[PDB]
RNA sequence: GUCAACCGAGCGUUGAUCCGAGGAUGUCCGAAUGGGGAAACCCGGCACGAGUGAUGUCGUGUCACCAGGCGCUGAAUAUAUAGGCGUCUGGGGGGAACGCGGGGAAGUGAAACAUCUCAGUACCCGUAGGAAGAGAAAACAAAAUGUGAUUCCGUGAGUAGUGGCGAGCGAAAGCGGAGGAUGGCUAAACCGUAUGCAUGUGAUACCGGGUAGGGGUUGUGUGUGCGGGGUUGUGGGACCUAUCUUUCCGGCUCUACCUGGCUGGAGGGCAGUGAGAAAAUGUUGUGGUUAGCGGAAAUGGCUUGGGAUGGCCUGCCGUAGACGGUGAGAGCCCGGUACGUGAAAACCCGACGUCUGUCUUGAUGGUGUUCCCGAGUAGCAGCGGGCCCGUGGAAUCUGCUGUGAAUCUGCCGGGACCACCCGGUAAGCCUGAAUACUUCCCAGUGACCGAUAGCGGAUUAGUACCGUGAGGGAAUGGUGAAAAGUACCCCG
RNA sequence: UGCAUCCGGUGAAGCCGCCGAGUGAUCGAGUGGUGGAGGGUGUGGGAGUGAGAAUGCAGGCAUGAGUAGCGAUUAGGCAAGUGAGAACCUUGCCCGCCGAAAGACCAAGGGUUCCUGGGCCAGGCCAGUCCGCCCAGGGUGAGUCGGGACCUAAGGCGAGGCCG
RNA sequence: CAUAUAUCCUGAGAGGUGAUGCAUAGCCGAGUGAGGCGAAUUCGGUGAUCCUAUGCUGCCGAGAAAAGCCUCUAGCGAGGAC
C-alpha cells in the first residue's frame, strides 16, 4: 500500500488454519483509511493515509505534534 | 633538443611559438614519409616528446 | 592549454594512380580526421597554403578483414578529402610527387 | 613490450632501457546526467575566446533528475498555501563471498499421501560494514546467603521432551573457556529562559525575608525550542530543611543594604579526536608498508665423455648444505639464501606540543510529607508467526485489527492460575575485543595433478563454432647443449 | 612416500626380443637391439590402487568399397593459343537455351566478395594454367539521389503524478 | 449584382528555345586499343496497365494526424521592402 504515515504499521503475512492445515498467508492489512484534517498554523486542508489507531492518537495529542513527528520521518506527505 | 629546465626559462608567447612549429615540422614529416622522402623515422618520435612537454610546462604554469 | 592547430586535422597525402592523375588537372586528395568535415578541412587548406579552395568532397573507407592464425582481424577505417583547388593554381609543393 | 623474425633509422656514462610513490593529459559509450539514441553515434543552447569581407565552422567551459537547507513570489482566495525562479550540499551505479530485517517454493523422505519433512534451504527484495547484528538486565536461579552486559566455541544432549507419539525434529539452565568496558548518554517532576495560540484582578501581585519608587521581571494561563538539575533498585530523584561547609574579584538576586542564587574572567585539574562534541595544526620514531643492495669459500688433480655439475683422490667456507639454472646429480660457477643494510616523497600506527572543551559557585551526610520515574503503550479478547512445544492445561517473545491502566502499599516475570516470598525496574538511544569471509595483493608449503589429468582455459580460450536469444562451449604442450634450420650438385 | 643401503651418460627407465623360472596373480640383480636420465632392494605408512562388455567417453584405423554417387528436366563442338601438364582456361567461327527471364535497376541482408599483379600442396564433389579460393596493392567523391538536421499515425519511453 | 464559354484558379500535352551543341549510321588507315571527319534527321498509322486524374460518375462498408502554404490579429516596431 501507499503505506501508513504517523505510526509505520506494515503488512503481514499469516499462514495456516485450522480443520487440517494447509499453509497459506493472507497478508493482515492494517486498517488505513483516507481521513482528512485542517492546520489552523498554515490555514490548510491535509488529506492522510493514517488508521484508525492513528486517528485515536491524533485526537488526543494534537496534529502539528504528528506533523513534527512525520517531518522527523521526512514522509513525503 | 631542449629540456624541461631550458624550456621552463622561455615564457609563454615563446613557448606557443616552438609549439606551431613543432607542428609544422611533425606534418611536413608526415607528408614526407608517405612521399618516401624520409629516412630519419625518429625525429616523428622527438617531435611527439616535445609537444607533450610543452603542454605539460603548459599544465604546471596554470595549476602552480 | 588548447591550441587549435589546423595541422592536427589533415594527417597524409594519398598515392596511387587516380591521385597523380587527379594532380595532373589540379585536385588533391588527403587524409583526415573522421570527425572533421567540409568547412574545417576547407579553413585548415586554405590557411596552410593561403591558396584559394571553391569545393570540398569527402568519402569513407571500412577497413579490411584479414586473416591469422589467430583469426579475423581488422585494419582501420579512415576518412578520404577530394579538395579541387580554384583558378588561383599554385600547386602543393610540400607533396613532393 | 611480445607471439616474432626481417629490414630501416637511432639513442645512451651528460647515467639510457628498467622499478617504485605522486601529478598532468585523459577521444566516444556506460549510473550517463544538455536533448535524443538501434551502446560506443546524431542534433543543439548559453558565456568567453580563436577565425571569414558576413554567414557557416572551431576551441574552453557549463545546462538532467530527485531529497534537504537558504533566498524571491503566494495562483484560484481572504489568511496563506501547493507550485514557480536562483543558489549550496548530498544521493543515483558496480562488486567474489561474509551480515542483518522481510518475502519464500518444489522435486525428495514418510516405501502412497494432504498435516509434517526436505528448508525458513535455493531464490527475490531493501540496505550495510570492514566486519556486521545483539548488548547493559522489567535476566537466570532456588531458598544455596548464589551468579552478575552481550556474542562466538566445548559439554550438557541426540538427553528432558515434541511428534498423523509415524518419518523424524530437538533445546535451555548449568559447567569449563577466549575477551573484558561489572560502559556511557537522555526524557519527566522542578527552575531560568526566548517565545507562540489566549486573555486582561487590568492589581496586592511578579522576588530572599525587611526598609521600597514604580504599577506589572505581563497578571494569571498553555504547548513549543534553549539552558540547568536529574539517571537509580537495598529504590532513586525534584520539592522541603539543619550541619561541616577543601580559591580572588567583575557584575548581577528588578532594584541601594545582611544573607541565599546566577551571570563573567582567572590560576588550576580532568579528558579529547574516544561510544561518551568536534575540525585542522607542526614537531614526530631506524616505527611499519610502497623500489632495492652487499653477502663467506676449489680455473684443484687422474679418467670417462660432444660437454663433468659424475666416479676416485686431494683442500676450503659455514649466524649461509633452502631452492633453482648453468651442455650429464654443483655447499665453493651463476642467481640467491643465513645475516645486516636502505627511503627524497606518499600512506598507516602512536607520540607529542597546538586546538578543542570540561569540572571548577563545592561536597558529604541528615529529617517529615506532596510531586516524577519514558502511553494509544503494557494488559485482556479474535485470527497468526516462532520459540523442544503441530492448539494443547500452554507461560515468556511477538505481527494486524478492536478495546484500553496506573507511578513505588506501583508494575513485569519465577511454564496455566491464585495467595506468600524472590529477582528486576519495560515501552529513548549509542557501545569496542573475542567471531565469520576473500574479487584483488605479497611470501611460501605439499606422502596434490603433470597435457584424454589439473581451473572450462600450460597452446589466440569464455576465444572458434552452435543458437535469433538468455545461454552453451571445444581441440592443439616437448627438435637439439646453441639454429650450427641442410650452403653446393643431380632428378623433378 | 619415512628410514637403510645398491646400480646408473663405462648408458637407468620405457619399448621389441631371445633364453629361462614360479602351483597362480606373475617373474627375471639373465642376457641382445633401440634409446637417452633416473631407478631397485627390505621394512613400515597411504591409495584417484588392477577393465572385456555400461545401445559407455575422446582420438586413431578397418569391413561395406575402390561399390553407390558427382546436385535436373539447355547440348556442346573444331582450329589456334600460352602452359611442365588442357574435354573444361583465353580468342575465332559454328551450334543450342531463357527472352513478364535464366535479361537491365533499387530496398532489406551480407561485408571486400569489386579492379590490377602474382599464385596454384588447402578448398571447388574429377583435373585445372582457372575461380566469389590465397597474398599484397588499389578502389567507393552528392546543396538537388535514399534517409537526419522538417512533421506525425500504430506503438514505445515517460518529468511530475496515481496506485502498489 | 449574378449565368456570361464573362473573370479567376488548376492543368495533360502540341509548338519555340533548351541545342551553332551533343550523338548517331557509317568510312579511313590503325591495330593493345588508340583514334579523327561524321550525311539525312520528314511524314502517316497503331497504341499503353502511363499523364490530366487527390479529376468525374455511382454505391455503402461512409473512408489518419501533424508539419508545411496562405491569411487575421497579439507583439517586436524606425528603419528598412522589393
Amino acid at each position: 500500500s501507499a503505506h501508513c504515515q504517523v505510526t509505520g504499521r506494515g503488512p503481514g503475512f499469516g499462514n495456516s488454519v485450522s480443520h487440517s492445515h494447509r499453509r497459506t498467508p493472507r497478508r493482515w492489512d492494517p486498517n488505513i483509511q483516507n481521513k482528512t484534517y485542517y492546520l489552523p498554523s498554515e490555514g490548510r486542508r491535509i488529506r492522510l493515509r493514517v488508521s484508525a489507531k492513528g486517528i485515536k492518537v491524533i485526537d488526543r495529542d494534537g496534529i502539528e505534534a504528528v506533523v513534527a513527528r512525520m517531518r522527523a520521518r521526512g514522509e513525503k506527505y | 633538443g631542449t629540456t624541461p629546465g631550458e624550456l621552463r626559462e622561455l615564457t609563454d608567447d615563446e613557448l606557443k611559438d616552438k609549439l606551431r612549429e613543432s607542428k609544422e615540422e611533425l606534418f611536413n614529416l608526415r607528408f614526407q614519409m608517405a612521399t618516401g622522402q624520409l629516412s630519419n623515422n625518429r625525429r616523428l618520435r622527438t617531435v611527439r616528446q616535445e609537444i607533450a612537454r610543452v603542454y605539460t610546462v603548459l599544465r604546471e604554469r596554470e595549476l602552480g | 592549454a588548447t591550441i587549435t592547430d589546423p595541422r592536427d586535422i589533415i594527417l597524409a597525402p594519398v598515392i596511387s594512380e587516380k591521385s597523380y592523375g587527379l594532380i595532373e588537372d589540379n585536385v588533391y586528395t588527403f587524409v583526415v580526421h573522421p570527425d572533421s568535415n567540409k568547412t574545417q578541412i576547407k579553413i585548415a587548406i586554405e590557411k596552410i597554403f593561403d591558396v584559394k579552395v571553391d569545393s570540398v568532397n569527402t568519402a569513407n573507407r571500412q577497413g579490411k578483414r584479414k586473416r591469422t592464425r589467430t583469426g579475423f582481424g581488422k585494419r582501420k577505417s579512415t576518412k578520404r578529402a577530394i579538395v579541387k583547388l580554384a583558378a588561383g593554381s599554385k600547386p602543393i609543393d610540400l607533396f613532393g610527387a
